[PDB]
């Protein structure tokens, strides 16, 4: 719970969910993609997983890992810092400026060279 | 962080051993410090067990047999000098 | 001298340099007294006697030369066990070799090892240090010469330049470094002690390696100082040497000897062109050379071999007075 | 000397390039950044244009010191009845190479200048500070050595 | 421009003239050299094998205090 719909959107993946039985020695991946809607700090806390240890027994509770506080940059940000395409469109922009010289300079030296 | 009474937490934790560590064996002793509410501090050894460029190849190795390539160019340049002491 | 070592002596002593003031026993400063007035009077008499011809000059040049000669070539072969923390390891790098044979089929990592050891290290630096103490010989043999007047000529020296000037450059920084880190933005350090903040870190020699590789941009400002003290802060030590053109031309005065071609008076000014010019490549190359090896880590040879193997060409031309004595006879 | 107006119609056009990829990464607010902008242009058109005068006047007699023999013997293959023809054409025969020559290399000049400035030293800097050390060391360096 | 250049001057005409100074003055010397490489060796070798023996004696007597 700890991703309040406000502040992401979930684009892929769930933020709850129950496997009926996980086998001894085995282990399952579940993998959610959510899209933050706002920069600044945020702490990824542990999620909380239930489950029975054995049949009619107790309900255990546990907790996942906690990655702990990151950063969301700002799409500005991020671009400012890893910001390609844009050098392919500049290059040709600055041939204008010496269009004419560099064509008559050596269109004279031929007529005189 | 806190953990309840009949809970359970699970931490990942990542080591790099230094490069210098091959082929040797060591102890590695994984400790978790926790303490209780009242403060008394409690540790466990988790695990404690015995467990067991190409600029290096290209900088010398490779290229003696280029300076060899001035070497035989050079000792071709001296030794085919040595035919000048026949006799009559 | 003596009376300046005395005090040093006795200052450490104070210091307690090893050992609480009283409680190991006040006989052991009567002790250190007579081990180093004796200890550095004789060896002083020892120089004595050399320049006084029994040998043939400067001794102690030639002592801390052999102490050069052990310190970096012992470690090329001693058989002296060491450990990592492993087993049985040696000292003599190279010929560790022949026992890795009868451990390892890994050939490649036996050679790899050749670069590896971290401390008496790897056959690596030895290598290097090689290269550079066959190099130097070249430099070192250059030399250019005058006619004299009352078929004989005089050696213009040229790497006398060079022998004086490192010890002060060095030196001045190491000590300067030192007092900054002691009286203490100009600096601050981690553990031998290393800068890592300040100036004096922006300073900081690169010998790493890694230095190089983390950045370049750092290395100038070392550069700056360090090569450009022997580029205008040495232009001093003519007189130091007592050799400007002014003294020279008074030395050879009192030789009362004179070129061909043009007057004793005017001399001065024959001999400006070559007096500031020697200080060019005649030393400063020196330097250059002297950190080329230390960033290639040649084993404490960017000190040694510089004096050092100077002092083995000066024995090597005695030797090749005497012995061509037997030579020719 | 009217002819400057060519010049003014030159020395502006390259302060303004780096603009794009200023607002496309730098990322540059045109809005507040307008007020540099346009104290930039400003001394950059005075002080080039100014320089592409002194270069061109500078180096012209050049050109006739090396082909005017060339001029010469094309003039008369096409002595007061003779020499008109060179005021007339000779002179501005070599101004006009002279010229185009002065502002081509002025021109390659500025470019390294400001790529070196932004995307060398100032990769480290508040795009800011970038673009305002960038062009503002540019514009004064580059006057001082068309001075050199 | 030329005042500037004033700093340049010093730098241009000590390089420059010591270089031409240095080659006309110090010209080769190779085959003397072969004749005193081998003995660059053996020098360097024989008189650092001074210690590289002398060294022997030592290590063990430091037993006499230190080696308990």
């Amino acid at each position: 719970d700890s991703f309040p719909p406000e502040d992401f959107g979930i684009v892929s993946g769930m933020l709850n969910v129950k496997w009926d039985r996980i086998a001894p020695a085995s282990n399952v991946s579940h993998t959610v993609v959510l899209r933050p809607l706002k920069a600044g700090y945020f702490n990824f806390t542990s999620a909380t997983i239930t489950y029975l240890a054995q049949e009619d027994g107790p309900v255990v509770i546990g907790s996942t890992s906690a990655p702990g506080q990151g950063g969301i940059l700002a799409q500005r940000e991020f671009d400012r810092r890893f910001s390609f395409l844009d050098w392919a469109a500049f290059g040709v922009m600055t041939l204008p400026s010496i269009g004419i010289p560099l064509l008559l300079w050596y269109s004279s030296k031929r007529k005189y060279d | 962080t806190v953990v309840p009474p009949q809970r359970q937490a699970t931490f990942e934790y990542s080591f790099i051993p230094a490069e210098p560590m091959g082929g040797r064996p060591f102890g590695l002793v994984i400790n978790l410090n926790y303490k209780d509410l009242n403060g008394n501090v409690f540790q466990d050894a988790v695990f404690n067990q015995t467990v067991t460029d190409g600029e290096t190849i290209f900088m010398y190795m490779f290229l003696a047999g280029l300076g060899l390539l001035v070497i035989v160019g050079l000792h071709q340049l001296l030794e085919s000098r040595k035919r000048k002491r026949p006799i009559q | 001298g003596m009376i300046i070592t005395i005090g040093q002596s006795i200052v450490y002593v104070m210091t307690g340099m090893y050992g609480d003031p009283s409680e190991m026993g006040a006989g052991i400063c009567l002790l250190i007294t007579i081990q180093l007035f004796v200890a550095g009077l004789i060896v002083l008499l020892l120089d004595e006697l050399l320049q006084k011809g029994y040998g043939l000059g400067s001794g102690i040049s030639l002592f801390i030369a052999t102490n050069i000669c052990e310190t970096i070539v012992w470690k090329a072969f001693s058989p002296t066990t060491v450990n990592t923390g492993r087993g049985m390891e040696f000292e003599g790098a190279i010929i560790a070799l022949f026992h890795l044979l009868a451990t390892r089929t890994d050939k490649v990592r036996a050679l790899r090892e050749a670069f590896y050891r971290q401390n008496l290290p790897n056959l690596m630096n030895l290598i290097a240090t090689i290269f550079v103490f066959a190099v130097v010989i070249y430099f070192q043999g250059f030399r250019v010469d005058l006619p004299i007047k009352s078929y004989n000529t005089y050696p213009i020296k040229l790497f006398y330049t060079s022998n004086i000037p490192i010890i002060l450059q060095s030196a001045l920084v190491s000590n300067l470094y030192v007092i900054s880190q002691m009286l203490s933005l100009l600096g601050t350090w981690s553990d031998r002690a290393y800068p890592v903040g300040g100036l004096c870190y922006y300073l900081s020699p690169p010998e790493s390696f890694g230095s190089v590789l983390e950045d370049p941009v750092h290395a100038v400002v070392y550069i700056v100082f360090m090569l450009g003290s022997c580029a205008f802060f040495s232009k001093t030590w003519i007189e130091v040497s007592g050799s400007s053109a002014k003294d020279v031309a008074k030395q050879l005065k009192e030789q009362q000897m004179v070129m061909r071609g043009h007057r004793e008076t005017s001399m001065v000014h024959e001999l400006n062109r070559y007096i500031p010019t020697a200080a060019a490549f005649g030393g400063l190359c020196i330097g250059a050379l002297s950190v080329l090896a230390d960033f290639l880590g040649a084993i404490g040879s960017g000190t040694g071999i510089l004096l050092a193997v100077t002092i083995i060409y000066q024995y090597f031309e005695i030797f090749v007075k005497e012995q061509s004595e037997v030579g020719s006879m | 000397a009217k002819s400057s107006a060519l010049f003014f119609g030159n020395a502006f056009i390259v302060s303004a390039i780096p603009i794009w990829l200023y607002w496309r990464i730098w990322h540059m607010d045109l809005i507040q950044s307008a007020v540099l902008y346009s104290v930039m242009t400003l001394v950059s058109t005075y002080l080039v244009a100014f320089a592409y005068k002194n270069v061109k006047f500078v180096l012209k007699h050049k050109v006739a010191q090396k082909r005017e023999d060339a001029v010469s013997k094309e003039v008369t293959r096409k002595r007061k009845e003779k020499d008109e023809r060179i005021l007339w054409k000779k002179n501005e025969v070599a101004d006009y190479e002279a010229t185009t020559f002065s502002i081509f290399y002025n021109n390659t000049l500025f470019l390294v200048v400001v790529i070196v400035a932004s995307f060398f030293i100032l990769k480290n800097f508040n795009p800011t500070v970038n673009y305002i050390l960038s062009i503002s060391a540019s514009s004064g360096l580059i006057a001082l050595l068309s001075t050199g | 421009m030329d005042q500037v250049m004033q700093f340049v001057e010093p730098s241009r005409q000590f390089v420059k003239d010591s270089i031409r100074l240095v080659k006309r003055c110090t010209k080769p010397d190779r085959k003397e050299f072969q004749k005193i490489a081998m003995a660059t060796a053996i020098g360097f070798a024989i008189m650092g094998f001074i210690g590289f023996f002398v060294k022997l004696i030592h290590i063990p007597i430091n037993n006499i205090i230190v080696g308990g």
